[PDB]
Order: C-alpha cells, then structure tokens, then sequence
C-alpha cells in the first residue's frame, strides 16, 4: 500500500529498475545529512545525540551542514512561533527534493504545553511532516529511534531514478503504525522496578 | 517573625528620606511579602522619586525591573489608590542591600507614563515591552515599537481581555509573511529601529539571523556597518516568546511548575526555586531543613551542567569543536543523577509547594559520590586545552569590556556583574532555601569585565558548586521531603492513598487548585546565567494573577549595543558565545 | 447594627444571626448544618466564633454564629486560635467516620464538606481505629443513596420535612447510628426530592441519572438557561459533556426559583440526549429520505414555498418568543396560527387578559410565600406548577412565622418558630376533581366538578361582595363551607387566588378573577396568580394568532398548500386522525422540530432544529416576566456533520431566502429588536438579557470552569488537529474559560456558581448581594407588563352545576409531574416514574358498570376506541371519568370533553 503526491494506490514494482530503486533508497537512507537548525530546548536534546555519549555518526548524520541546499532532512526541534514560523517555511522551501521531516516534542508536533497565543500549534499545519516523536524534550536515543524509523520509511518508498524517464511522482508506504505493532508486547508488561530505588 | 509574613516596610530608612523630602502625603506605603517596600508614587513625581533615590548617600543604581499590571479584574484591592493599569519600577541599592518596587497608578483610558530611560538605560527595552504587553505609552521614548510581538499585530496580550489560547491558524497569514519577510531586506529603513544616517552612504546593514548556528536559541540582530566596523546595532528578539506569563494566569499554582522549567531551559530546577519558595511565601509555608539541602543539591547540579554548557559552547564558538564532546559526556554523568532522582533528564517539574515530589532515591549518593569523584580531572583537562590556550586568550580578552558603572547602570548580574568587580550574589547578600549553612565563595574580578575574566568565573563558580555539592553530599538531615503545612502541594502520597482529609486536600489541590490568600509574593534568586525573580500577585483564587518573571539574559542583550560598539563582526561573535544566554530567557 | 470581626467595624443587620451577617460581608465561616431557606438549628457546631463581652476582653466564649444574633455592638472573631482550633476539631470529628471515597463518589469536587475540610485546614489523620458502617437504601431512579458520606447534619431531614412537607424521609437511630432516609426501600414520593442532591453537603443524596454519564463540575460547560417543563420559568443551569446535556442544576434567582427546582425540572431533561433526533435537515423525495446541509434546504424549502399559493405557519408554546415571530414573518401576522386549540387559546387569552388588565398584583414565585390565605381554585399545582406549590407550603407556614415574631422570636430559630406553631396554619383552601398533594396543610379540600369548583368561587366572590354575580343551588353544608372561606379570606392582610388554564374551564378562571376583584374591592392586599401549561404559553398567548382548528380547516379546505410547523407535534391540541388528513392532504409540510414526532412520517421537509441547550432564546413565565435563555454547548463541535441550527435562524434565513433568494442565517439581537419593534406587547424582552457585546472590563463571560481539561483529547479520536473554538456570535457568552465568572461582576446571567474555596452550591453566597436575598446587581428577567390602573367588570356567567348525563361521561383532568408534560416523557428516566396509564372511575359509576379495580375498559374519543385498566377513585364526583392528561394517547385538549360508549372489554 502506498501514497502519491504529484491519491492511495499499491506498489508498482523487469527486476534491473527494482534493483536499482532499491540501491538508490538504500543510499538515501544510509546517508541522512540533518539541517542545523536551532529553535529550543529539544535543539539541545539534538546536540546531545550529536555528541561522543550517543553517537549520531554511526548512523552517518553527523556532517550537520549549515545550508538547507546540502540537507536531506530537516529536524524541527522547538517551538513553532509565529515569527519564527515564516522562517521555518522558508528554510523548508530551499530545501532540494528529496526532503523529510523529523518533528522533535511535542512543540514541534502539536503545540505541546504551549497553546498560546504567539505559538504555532504543531509544525504539520504548514510543512508536510514524516516522523513524529513525543517527548519534552525527546532523549537523544528516542531522535536515534526516530532516525532508524524514517531509514525503514525510506527504504521501501519509490522515487524516480532520472527527470527524464519514468513516473515523475512520489510514492510513500502506509507502514503500520508503531503503536499497533508494539501493542503485542506493551500490553504483556507486567511489573516494573519500584520507583524508590536507584 | 517568619521570613513569609506581611510587612509594611516603614522602618526602612528610604521611607523616611522620602518623606522628608517628598511629604507624608506624596504616596502611599503597601504592605505586601515580597520582601521590599513598596511605594505607591504619584505619576507626575516619578522622575523626582527616580532622581532622589539615583543621588542618595548609598544610592538605588540599578533598575531591576519595571513592568505592567493590569488591575481591572483585581477584586482585593484594599489599602491600594484606585487603578486601572499599574506600572511597577523595582530599583536594588546595593550599597543599602536594599530594594524598593515604586509602583503608578493609571486609569484606563489616560495610559502613559514618563519614559524612565534618562535614569536607566535598560527602561528602553522594559518600557518597550510593557507597551507591547499592556498598551501603555511611555511619553519621551526613542522608539516605542514591540519587542515581543510583531509590529502587525492587533491587541496588547498581556491584558486581561485578550485570550491566552492559540488562534486558528491560517496559511494565508503565513504567506503574507513570508512576502514580508522577503521584502524585509529591500525595504529596510533605519528610522524604524531608532537608527540614523542609515545609507554618507558609507555604512551597510547586517542581518545576522533569523537562525543561528548555535545552542542559544534564534533571533536577529541588525548592524550599521563601515566595513568591519559596527558603529550601531540594535537585536531583533521575540522570536522566542512563548507566553509564560499569560500561562501562569491561566495555570493554577501547582500546574505552573512545568512552565517554570522552560524559561532557561538549561537550568531546570534553578527555574523552579525561586517560583515555589514566591508560592511558599503566599501560601505561608517554612519548608523543613531537608527540603532545602534538596534544592540547593538539584540546583547546584544544574548550575554545574549550565556552566558545562556554557563554557563548551565558548569554546566551540572560539573554533576548537573537541572538548564539547567530553563535557557532554560529563553533562550524561549529571544526567544520570538527575534521571535517577527526579526522573527526568532536562525539565525535572520535581519541586513542589512545599518540598519535592518524591523523597531522594535509596542509592543517590553512590552516584554523587562518583559526579564528584569525577569532575576535577575533567576540569582539568578543559582548562588546560582550551582556557589556558593563547590563540583563545587572543580571541577572548579585551573583547567588548566594560566597568561597574555600565553594569549597574544597565541591568547586568551574574558572571559579568562579578567581573566588574560588584561583590553581588544573592546566595549571600539576600541568602535563600538555606544557603547560609553552606561554606563557599563568590569569585569576583579586578573590575573589567572581559569574555575571558566571565569565563573564567564562571570556571570558578563550577568549583564553588562542587564545594556546595561536595557539602550537600556530606551533611544531609535525615526528616520529611514536604512540609507539614495544609497547603503543601500534592499532600504526601501514602498518606493520600489511605487517608481520607489527606485524600480531600490532594482531591482539591490536583483539580481546582490550592487556594492562595490574596498577597504579592517576589523571590530574587542567583540563577545559572545571573539574577533570576518572579513576582506573583494573587487575589485570592487558584490561580496566579500576575505571574512576572525577570530574567538576566534580557538585560545582557539590551547591554549588547552598548558594549560592542566600536567593535568587529567576530567581536560580536565572541561577545555572544560569551554573555550565557538562552533566547528562552529574553523572550519567555 | 454595629459589629465587630476581628477588630473591623460592620454595620449588618440586626435581625439576621452572625453567620448570614458575616458570609453577606465576605467573611468565610465554615457552616454544615444551617441552611439560608431553612433556618438556624445549631446542630454541625462547626461556625464557631468567640464572643467578647465588650470593646476589651481577652478571654471571650465560643458561640454559635448561626444561633447568635448581630445585634447592634457586636464584638467577635473569627480567626481566633481557639475558634480555629474548634473548626478543626469539629471537621476531625466529622472525618473519623467518613469513607476512603473521593475518587468514585459524585460529589468530588462539588463537595462542601471537602471545601470546609480544606477551608478549616484539617489535612492530618491522628484517628487509628475503624469507621462506622451503613448500608444503602434504593431511593427511585433520581436519587442515589449513600448513607456512608454522611456527617449528620440533618439538612435532609430539616428540608424534606420541613420544608418540602414530605412524609417519607426521616432521621432514624441513636448515638452515632444516625440513619437518614426512608423507613424502608422505595421510591422517593415528593415533587421536589431532587433538591436533595444539592441541601445535602456530602455524596449521600446524589443525581443518579446524572451518575448514569458523570463527570466532575471542573468538567462541565455551563449556560444560565430557563427550565422549559412548565410555565414557571424557573432559572436552571444545564451542564454540557462530550456533546450531551449531562446534569440541570439550580440556578439561583431570587425573585422566581431561589434555591430549589422541582423533579420535572431537574431529572425531565433526558429527552435532549435522545439518539433518535433529527440532526441534519432532511427532505422526503417519495420513499427516500435524503439528507441536505443548511444552504440546500433553505433554496429547495424557499423554492417550493415561492411557488405555493398560501402558506400558512403553526407555532407552539414550546418555541420561544423569536422562533414564533420568526415564524410569524415568514408566513404573515393574518397567516399565523398559535398551535393550541381554540379552548385552550380562549381559556390562555382570558388568563393573559386577567393578569394583565385585571388591575390586580401578580406576584413572583418568591412573593408568594408572604400571602396570609391562599385559595385554589381548579388547578392541580403541585402536578403542573410544583414550584407554586412549595411557596404556597412556605405562604401556610407564615402563621408560625408571625406567632413566634409576636413572642420576640427570631426569625432564623426555625425550632423555636416550629415549636411556637404547633400546627396553626394560614387558611389553604384547595377545589380540584379529586385529592391533591397539597391537602395535608390545606384548610378545606373541594372535590367536585369545574362547573362546581366555578360555582363555589363564584359564590364566595358573591359573600364577599354582593354586587358579584349570585349562586342559587347551594346547599347548606357547602354554604357553611363558603362562609368559612370568606371569613378567612376576608381576614387576611394579603389573600391570594391561584387558578389556571390546566382546568379546562373558563368559568373557573372567572371566578378565580371575580374572587379576586371582590377581595381587591375590600381594599385587601389580593393578589392572583394564573398557571399556564407550556414553557412560553404566556409568550404565545400575548402574540397571539388563530387558533389550531383555523389552520386545519385552511388545509382541508385547500386554501393553504404550504404548512410550517414549528416546534409542534400537534396531536396534543387536536385529534390524530384529522391533523393526519389535513396534513397528507397538504401538498408541502415542512416541521421544524428537534425532537422527533409522529408527523414527520408525513412531512415533505424536515429542519433539524435546536433543543434549548443548543438553542438561544426568550420565553414568557406565568408571572408575564421575559427570561433570556441561553445556548450551553455548540452541537457540530463534535459531530462536524450536525446541522442544528436555532429555529428562529431556520425560519429568518427561509424568510431571506423567499424574498430575495440568498441566505442569511441572523443575529440574536436582529430577531429581539425586530420583536420589540413590531410587537410593542413583547417589547420588554429587550432588557431580559444584554446584548452580544456586553463585556465585563473587555472580556465575555465565562460558560465553562477556568480549570476545564481535556482541551487536547476529548476530540482527538475523530482529529489530532484542535479545531476552532466555537465562536458565539448571539450572545455575550464564549464556549470557552476565557470569559469572566467573577462574583463581584457587575452582571445578571450567572451560568454557575464557583469562588475559590468555595466549589458547592455555596458559593451562590458569594455570588448574592445578602445570603439567602436577591443576586448582587439584581435578579435577570423582567416583567412584560406593570399593574393596570384600573381592574375588569365582574364576570356574570355561572354556569349550572354538573349534571351527570346518561350514556356520556365527563373526562375530568388529571395531571402527574411525571408524565404530563409532553418533552417530559421522552425522557427514558421517565418511564420508570410515571403510572402506568388508568382511567379513574367513581366506586358508584364503577358498581354501575359492573366493573372492579383493575380490569380493562374500552372506550371510543373521535372514533377511537382504547382500552384502559380502571382505578376507583373515591374523591371523584359520580357521572366523571378520570383522565391522566398529557401520557400516551390522551391529549391534555380531552380535559371536559365527553366520553362515549366507556364499556368493559
Ligand atoms: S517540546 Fe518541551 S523540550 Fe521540546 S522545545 Fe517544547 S518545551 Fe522545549
Ligand atoms: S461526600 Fe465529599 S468528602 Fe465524602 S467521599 Fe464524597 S466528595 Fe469525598
Ligand atoms: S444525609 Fe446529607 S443532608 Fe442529611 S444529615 Fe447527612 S450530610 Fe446532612
Ligand atoms: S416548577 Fe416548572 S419551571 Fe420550575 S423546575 Fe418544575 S417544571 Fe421546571
Ligand atoms: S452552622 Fe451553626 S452549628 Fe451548624
Ligand atoms: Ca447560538
């Protein structure tokens, strides 16, 4: 099952081009380069994963460039004010296809516990948004996760190899939601360290 | 007498040198428990009141805080001149140790004040944010535009008839903006930023933001240049503003605390202090010896983290990217601790009315004892390759100095305060939760206050909170974690899980909220980053009336244009990796 | 008087005790036991206060503050530290027994005893041994029993007996064995048991249909809205969760409904919550139901309309008074018909034309218990206008109010005023066709016929004054009867003749006014009160129109091809099978109704309209004074597809839509200002509420608690995305806590009590001027009309007593609570309540027939033969059968009507 932008159709993959779609996404996915781009605390949380103590650069997406032309994903990480929002809109649009998003707590994803009068409830109201993590802030390895999840998300989409041969539109896979698949062992938990100890 | 009760003040020799020179009937003395006498000054004699107490023998030379209050909806107004709006003047004498909150009374439809920028520079962007908050002109302002909303902007949002929710949003606003913000650069005219001369045609205009490279949070700043040189630069902040006071009037009492993490958000507990002990002030509370070993331990760990911070990013920003990393690692190691206390990494929400949240974890101090184990060498090993480097010392000292005249005058507290050489840290000169039991000094400078001598105190300060730490560690009182008083907020939790009037108090705490009698409340506490306060007027209900937060970082960014002028673009630079600010902070 | 409280100077007064004084000043004293509406008996002991001597005294003495008068140099305080030290001790002493159960009982968070418990400071537990048991009594299906939770402060008892004059509830045991409740299992008997929930400050009496789909105060979105059940109007506060009415609560006014509402008001509004509502407009396209938006509808409604010859528009006393004249614009003032029949339209219009041209006083519900007699004459109050029957209880009391003020008794010691008053009593003298429930105070009953009931106020308007038309036929024993009457009427300081329309009969509102006038002749303090039967009869009678019969001879005759009728199910003011013929031979029927009704089988168009919960609007009380009512929750916040708009915006925007073919829905204040502009009858209903911009300091008034949660989830599994707050345009109210709900407020219109520290329905103290008077910037409603100046002529037609007529049988109206009110019913509550449908027979018509109690009877109205199971009545005059007006197939239009071939089946 898959999604188009240019609409809910199914997958369309000779095998050379089935190959080659998979090796384009497995390079894409590989090799993330998040924009640096600092709006609040959970930009803090995402410099920590930047550092020695989690390290990000095994996943290689540590180069960390300071142009949206040289990224591939963009980490809002903070509040969506409604002057900074504009902002966001236009770093997104310089951005170069393709583009993902990583929205980084739950300012980022809802308006969190701002819902207030100078702040953006949630960043999907304005720019398309692909992974999702609750949190305030998110723990570095929680952004890891999140980072992994969007590598599965890529793998199995479809994209066009060239702009002069073959369909020209996105294709993104409805994966099953995380909630569902880890219900199966979520639910079977039955007891937990008591909160008195260290 | 308990440090929480309701004084009038009038034993304070300012009220009797006010009035012999002014008259018995000049204004009106309100008892509160903020701590300080405040004096209710007529409109036309607030310059004469601001100049009297600028020329007294020890006299009031830095401004602390001025804001708004909008008194329209206040139904406990007794012993208070009839007011519609108010604006409140705090002023610190630190040669008395001393504070007075003058307070001017206006009605609603004559709102404006006299500007109170010729006796203190730093009312410009105080001034400018009382009227972007409230609608109150201050007559003979250079520029009065807003400093927190946009410039297009309807309403004044700090009013009590303005609603505190989040409007629809609508991408057709947003599209507007986005052409504004792409003519911004074509149609840029000095005269709306109070600049002049703008394009002589000798100088050009820099826009350094809206996004920084950085940990400090986003926002502009706009630089009148003759090539290198900036000759006039004023910040384009509010990018940050996140409405923290308009919550706390819709937050009641104990649902605040959160918000109170998120104002420096790399300071965590240090934020919740001085809310909860303005709170325990209110609600009349003492809280035992204990709780305050507790608070002076998280906080002291905070600050350790802040300073890490802080001192890593001074670093990185100097251009050696290598010791962030060890110092993250010690951050983890801080993070550790607080994970295992408090249960949470960055916004703990662990302090209460009253105590904590839980009692300490059985097991703290073995992961105490290895934090402090492991800190010196680490320490160490920074100072030695980064702070003791000539290429850093070259790039850091003599850049954007200035004396204690500059700092009193502007507002500055904390590391550069210290580093003019002003003995003042509130942990000793207006000590609070406890910290005279504890032995550790306040480093000061030789009276210029460079990026390197505040790095280096700032260096010195991690050392004293280790010391603290150290005694934290050694000397703890073994007793309750909350107060034994009815207004202690939640109730202990097993005596609410089998008994039923603690049941009942915890029922209406959690739900409707705690029931503050109507009192004003102000606790000025040393923060990570300089002086943190919040002043917190209730009338009666559950929640917060007024809920003002003072920050430092709002006063070192309005000090940025004074200090830097004269100077280069990595000036700049520097002066900005060095002041420890978070756009949380100034924007809040 | 001059007090004294902790050192400040108050002046108070003198006849009120310390408690009312102190809390009328703002001073917080904890109180369980004393009640405003019932007086001081010094029970709870929990309002203590020390009592000095004089102006220097240090040792003092704990008194009472609700058993001590504020007498003139007062000295007292409340925060002593003794005094607050014996609060305390009280609430432990309370809390010892009191159960672990907060969390899942219904008055968390709406709890006093949690507020005193708070307020005193008691948060520590010292008591280590057990707590004593109770085990529950089922109470019916309103009220839910938990006799736990209590604290012994004999509220409920005090009220219900009392107050209330009910006999099934009562304190039983000893010590600390105190049980509260009926001596054994059953359902609560009196029409105001419901006013328990609030009286009793703990969870032991609790709303149980409420309970059915709780959720906490803190929760509720609140609307200060007017009890739509019957013609008294009193103030209510309906509160809203999850897109359903959950709970009505009493809304304080202090000139109609103070502290207590009736059961049909509090437990009868179920029927908004049913699942059968229309809630998109639909059209009937042959077999096919299909389902149109507004804009559709109203093109396709204006169309069909535009093309008809005459449309002619049915309103009803349950719409408002915008929705009527909406109504009467869209189809013309000489096109307009009010719903009722003619009878019921004659004997409304002769009501309206006494009360407002009769020259003599209307008073409110509250002014009713200062009258010193009382006459009823025809109406079942307590079954129609329960509320009147509760002030008329309060008016009897008076007598022992005024023995014990001769004695230097003050007016708060209600023991002492009970002890004094024995059991004298203001003369009470009651007619009906039977036993009513206010015979147990009642000086004298009359059970006989209307015609009989007329007969007798006739004769004692004639006793009275000799130029009032005579009665001739009166027996000796009934003559003795009448003289007792007008002795004790003539007596009285301020006599008061309550009648009505619920009757049926004309001659008794006749002599009901000729009472009235001979008395006001006497130079007496009279004043009459008139009982409607719909929540805006008096609304519909002042517009006035044709009557229901008019429309259905337009229809049949083929001179009006177009019906609209609105808010009416038109089978309880005329007969089923001709309003079924008129209306299927009506080529367009288009019913504007938001509860579902037996003509819309029929009905060409369907508009899904506003129940009063969702609605705003202006309905007229019996008392002629116009109540505003407000919208409580938006019914598309939840349900994005629900179309359901008020049906004074249906038929303005179809009005638009005829006229000029586009649509524009309104404004609340365009229809108000249209009313009083071209209706100078209804012009008062400007000033009943102010207008959409009213502010309180710049911001709107609040409809929910500042501490309503679950903003971010409670939609959230039909969107993640938080949609737009609902903008209420009509009104000056917001569908948010960004409003202001302050006390002190300078505003009318108070959808909920709350002040902090004070989360009962106690802080209803603090939202009044006085505790137990009036609000604290007056009362909302006002008056239609004044007082005339000069009265009526006297009425000269007696009729001839009842003749019981061979072959026919005379259907003598009865009336319940629980069932004849038509919204009522629907309510599923209900059924549980209301009797199984009868017919009451007279034991010697009964013995006639040959048949028992129980067995079923046949009888044929209009061609219609039914069957009901017979129940002898022994009070009932011979030649009448019993008829319970307003249940399943009996319309309350029967009520006088002849009855044929009643035989055994
Ligand atoms: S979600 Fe929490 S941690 Fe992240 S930006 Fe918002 S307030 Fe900061
Ligand atoms: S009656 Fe009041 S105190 Fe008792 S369980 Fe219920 S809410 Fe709690
Ligand atoms: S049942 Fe309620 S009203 Fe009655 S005595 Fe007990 S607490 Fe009071
Ligand atoms: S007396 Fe009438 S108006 Fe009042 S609550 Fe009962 S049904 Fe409603
Ligand atoms: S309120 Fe006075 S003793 Fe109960
Ligand atoms: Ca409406």
């Amino acid at each position: 099952d898959y999604t188009l932008t240019r609409e809910i159709v199914t997958d369309p993959l000779n095998v050379f081009m089935g190959k080659l779609n998979d090796m384009v996404n497995w390079g894409r996915k590989n090799s993330i380069w998040p924009y640096n781009f600092g709006l609040s605390c959970c930009y803090v949380e995402m410099v920590t994963s930047f550092t020695a103590v989690h390290d990000v650069a095994r996943f290689g997406a540590e180069v960390l460039r300071a142009s949206p032309r040289q990224a591939d994903l963009m980490v809002v990480a903070g509040t969506c004010f409604t002057k900074m929002a504009p902002v966001i809109q236009r770093l997104y649009d310089q951005m170069l296809e393709p583009k993902w998003v990583i929205s980084m707590g739950a300012c980022a994803n809802s308006g969190g516990m701002y819902d207030i009068y100078s702040v953006v409830q949630g960043v999907d109201k304005f720019i398309p948004v692909d992974v999702y993590i609750p949190g305030c802030p998110p723990r570095p390895e929680a952004y890891m996760q999140a980072l992994m999840l969007l590598q599965e998300s890529i793998g199995k989409e479809r994209r066009p190899l060239s702009w002069v041969v073959g369909d020209q539109g996105v294709y993104r896979a409805n994966m099953q939601s995380e909630r569902e698949r880890k219900r199966g062992e979520r639910i079977a938990v039955t007891n937990l360290r008591t909160p008195d100890e260290i | 007498e308990p440090a929480w009760q309701t004084r009038d003040h009038l034993d304070d020799p300012v009220i009797g040198e006010l009035r012999n020179r002014f008259g018995p009937d000049a204004f009106t003395v309100q008892a509160t428990r903020t701590g300080v006498p405040v004096v209710w000054i007529k409109r036309e004699q607030l310059l004469e009141v601001g100049d009297f107490l600028k020329k007294l023998p020890k006299p009031y030379v830095m401004l602390f805080d001025l804001h708004g209050m909008d008194e329209r909806l206040r139904t406990h107004r007794e012993g208070l001149p009839a007011a519609d709006f108010s604006v409140f003047y705090h002023l610190i004498s630190i040669d008395r140790n001393r504070d007075i909150m003058l307070k001017v009374a206006l009605a609603e439809n004559d709102l404006h004040v006299p500007t109170f920028t010729k006796l203190f520079p730093n009312a410009n962007w105080y001034e400018r944010e009382t009227w972007d908050l409230f609608g109150i002109t201050f007559d003979g302002h250079p520029n009065l535009r807003r400093i927190m909303m946009p410039q297009t902007w309807k309403g004044h949002p700090l009013r009590k008839d303005y609603p505190a929710r989040a409007t629809e949003f609508s991408p057709f606003e947003l599209t507007k903006a986005k052409q504004d913000l792409e003519m911004e650069a074509l149609t840029f005219k000095p005269e709306e930023w109070g600049m002049k001369r703008g394009t002589n045609e000798d100088f050009m205009f820099l826009n350094l933001g809206p996004n920084h490279p950085s940990a400090h949070g986003a926002f502009r700043i706009v630089l009148q240049l003759d090539g290198e040189e900036i000759v006039d630069c004023v910040p384009d902040i509010g990018y940050h503003h996140r409405g923290a006071e308009k919550m706390g009037e819709r937050q009641s009492w104990h649902s605040y605390i959160p918000y109170t993490d998120r104002i420096e958000y790399l300071g965590g507990c240090v934020n919740e202090m001085p809310y909860v002990l303005a709170v325990e002030k209110l609600a009349g509370i003492t809280v035992p010896d204990r709780v305050n070993v507790i608070r002076v331990m998280l906080s002291e760990l905070f600050r350790i983290n802040s300073h890490l911070l802080y001192i890593s990013t001074f670093i990185q920003d100097v251009g050696a990217m290598t010791p962030v990393f060890f110092a993250f690692t010690d951050r983890q190691k801080i993070y550790d601790l607080v994970e295992a206390i408090t249960g949470f990494r960055m916004h703990p929400a662990w302090f209460r009315i009253g105590g904590v949240a839980h009692d300490l974890p059985r097991g703290w101090d073995r992961l105490l004892r290895e934090f402090l184990d492991w800190m010196p060498k680490r320490l160490a090993s920074y100072e030695k390759a980064a702070l003791q480097n000539t290429i850093l010392k070259g790039r850091s000292q003599g850049v954007a100095a200035y004396g204690a005249k500059e700092a009193l005058e502007w507002g500055t507290t904390g590391a550069g305060l210290r580093a003019t050489g002003i003995d003042f840290d509130v942990r000793k000169a207006r000590p609070y939760s406890g910290y005279e039991n504890f032995d550790f000094e306040i480093p000061v400078g030789g009276g210029v206050s460079d990026c390197y001598t505040r790095v280096m105190l700032k260096v010195e300060e991690l050392r004293q909170s280790l010391r603290i730490l150290e005694q934290c560690l050694n000397n703890m009182p073994e007793g309750p974690f909350k107060a034994d008083h009815p207004l202690t907020t939640p109730p202990p939790k097993e005596r609410t899980l089998q008994h039923i009037e603690t049941l009942i108090t915890h029922f209406l705490q959690v739900s409707w909220g705690p029931v503050m009698p109507a009192n004003e409340s102000f606790q000025m506490i040393e923060a990570t980053k300089g002086i943190n306060s919040y002043y917190l007027t209730s009338d009666g209900s559950t929640m917060s009336y007024r809920t003002r937060i003072r920050t430092p970082s709002y006063a070192h960014l309005q000090q940025i244009p004074a200090a830097i002028r004269g100077s280069l673009v990595s000036d700049l630079i520097v002066y900005l990796g060095s002041i420890d600010f978070v756009m949380s902070d100034v924007d809040r | 008087a001059t007090i004294h409280v902790d050192g400040k100077e108050y002046e108070v007064n003198g006849a009120d005790n310390l408690l009312e004084a102190c809390l009328s000043l703002g001073l917080d004293i904890p109180y369980f036991c004393w009640h405003p509406a019932l007086g001081s008996v010094g029970a709870c002991r929990q309002c203590a206060v020390k009592q000095y001597q004089n102006a220097e005294d240090t040792r003092g003495r704990l008194v009472m503050s609700c058993m001590t008068p504020a007498s003139d140099g007062t000295f007292i305080s409340i925060d002593d530290e003794e005094a607050k030290q014996f609060r305390e001790s009280v609430v432990e002493w309370l809390m010892t027994n009191h159960p672990h159960d907060c969390p899942v009982c219904e008055e968390g968070g709406n709890c006093h005893l949690q507020d005193m418990t708070v307020m005193t400071g008691h948060s520590f537990r010292r008591y280590r041994f057990t707590k004593r048991t109770h085990r529950n009594q089922d109470l019916g299906p309103f009220i839910s029993h938990e006799m736990n939770r209590c604290i012994a402060c004999y509220r409920c008892v005090r009220y219900y007996k009392d107050y209330a004059g009910g006999t099934d509830l009562g304190v039983y045991g000893a010590h600390d064995n105190v049980y509260f409740g009926r001596p054994e299992d059953g359902t609560l008997e009196s029409e105001f048991s419901g006013n328990l929930v609030e009286i009793c400050p703990t969870g032991v009496f609790t709303d149980k249909t409420h309970s059915e789909r709780y959720n906490r105060k803190w929760d509720m979105q609140f609307a200060p809205s007017i009890c739509q059940q019957c013609s008294i109007g009193c103030n209510i506060s309906p509160g809203e969760r999850y897109g359903e009415l959950r709970r009505i609560e009493n809304r304080y006014n202090g000139t109609v409904n103070h502290y207590f509402l009736c059961d049909r008001g509090r437990f009868g509004y179920g029927y908004v919550n049913l699942k059968d509502r229309p809630r998109q407009p639909v059209q009937r396209r042959g077999d096919d139901f299909i389902t149109l938006n507004a804009e559709q509808a109203m093109q396709g409604a204006a169309d069909i309309l535009r093309q008809s010859k005459k449309v002619i528009g049915i309103g009803s006393p349950r719409a408002s008074v915008e929705s009527n004249f909406a109504l009467r614009e869209l189809v013309g003032e000489e096109n307009f018909y009010t719903g009722i029949a003619h009878g019921e339209q004659e004997r409304l219009q002769l009501a309206l034309k006494v009360l407002r041209e009769g020259g003599i006083y209307t008073p409110a519900l509250r002014e009713i218990e200062s009258y010193d007699a009382v006459l009823v004459l025809g109406e079942d109050v307590t079954q129609t206008g329960a509320r009147v029957a509760l002030a008329v209880r309060q008016a009897v009391k008076g007598k022992a109010r005024e023995m014990a003020a001769a004695q230097k008794v003050a007016d708060w010691q209600i023991a002492a005023i009970l002890n004094i008053g024995q059991r004298a009593k203001h003369p009470l003298f009651v007619t009906n066709v039977d036993d009513t429930r206010l015979d147990d105070i009642a000086a004298w009953t009359y059970r006989a016929p209307v015609e009989d009931q007329a007969r007798l106020g006739f004769a004692i308007a004639h006793a009275l004054d000799n130029s009032a038309p005579a009665v001739d036929g009166i027996e000796p024993e009934l003559q003795s009867k009448i003289d007792v009457i007008v002795q004790a009427l003539a007596g009285a300081k301020k006599p008061l003749i309550i009648s009505g329309t619920n009757a049926g009969s004309l001659e008794v509102i006749q002599a009901a006014a000729n009472v009235a006038k001979a008395l006001k002749g006497r130079g007496a303090d009279v004043g009459i009160t008139m009982i409607a039967r719909s929540v805006n009869s008096m609304g519909l009678g002042i517009m006035g129109g044709g009557s229901l019969e008019e429309a259905l001879t337009e229809l049949e005759t083929g001179r009006a091809d177009a019906v609209v009728v609105l808010e009416n199910d038109l089978h309880r003011h005329a007969s089923a099978t001709r309003v079924n013929a008129a209306l299927a031979k009506a080529p367009l029927v288009m019913v504007v109704d938001h509860q579902r009704t037996a003509i819309m089988e029929n009905a060409h168009l369907v508009l899904s309209a506003a129940s009063f919960a969702e609605s705003d609007g202006t309905v007229i009380n019996n008392e002629g004074r116009a109540q505003r009512f407000f919208q409580v929750y938006d019914p598309a916040y939840y349900d994005s597809k629900t179309v359901m708009l008020e049906s004074w915006r249906w038929l303005h925007s179809l009005h638009s839509t005829l006229l000029s073919r586009e649509v524009d829905w309104t404004q609340l204040d365009h229809v108000i200002d249209a009313v009083v502009a071209k209706i100078p009858e209804l012009a008062g209903i400007k000033d009943a509420a102010p207008d959409a911009t009213f502010r309180i300091r710049g911001q709107k008034l609040a409809r929910e608690p500042h501490r309503y949660s679950g903003r971010t989830a409670m939609r959230a599994n039909i969107s993640v995305h938080e949609p737009r707050q609902p903008q209420d345009i009509d009104t000056m109210f917001t569908f948010s806590m960004e409003g202001n709900n302050q006390p002190t407020a300078h505003r009318s219109q108070v959808p909920f009590a709350w002040a902090p520290g004070w989360n009962s329905p106690q802080a209803w103290n603090k939202f009044q001027d006085e505790v137990g008077g009036k609000l604290r910037f007056g009362d909302p409603g006002v008056r239609l009309f004044e007082t005339s100046e000069n009265g009526l002529d006297y009425f000269t037609s007696v009729p001839a007593r009842f003749q019981p007529q061979d072959g026919k049988w005379r259907i003598a109206p009865y009336y319940h609570l629980f069932g004849s009110d038509e919204l009522s019913q629907r309510a599923p509550v209900f059924q549980s309540r209301m009797p199984q449908p009868y017919i009451k027979l007279n034991p010697a018509d009964a013995a006639k027939l040959g048949v028992n109690a129980g067995t079923r009877v046949s009888f044929s109205y209009d061609g219609n033969t039914v069957t009901l199971p017979v129940e002898i009545a022994e009070g009932l005059t011979a030649g009448q059968v019993g008829l319970p007006m307003g249940m399943s197939g009996i319309a309350p239009v029967l009520a006088g009507a002849h009855l044929e071939d009643l035989k055994e089946a």
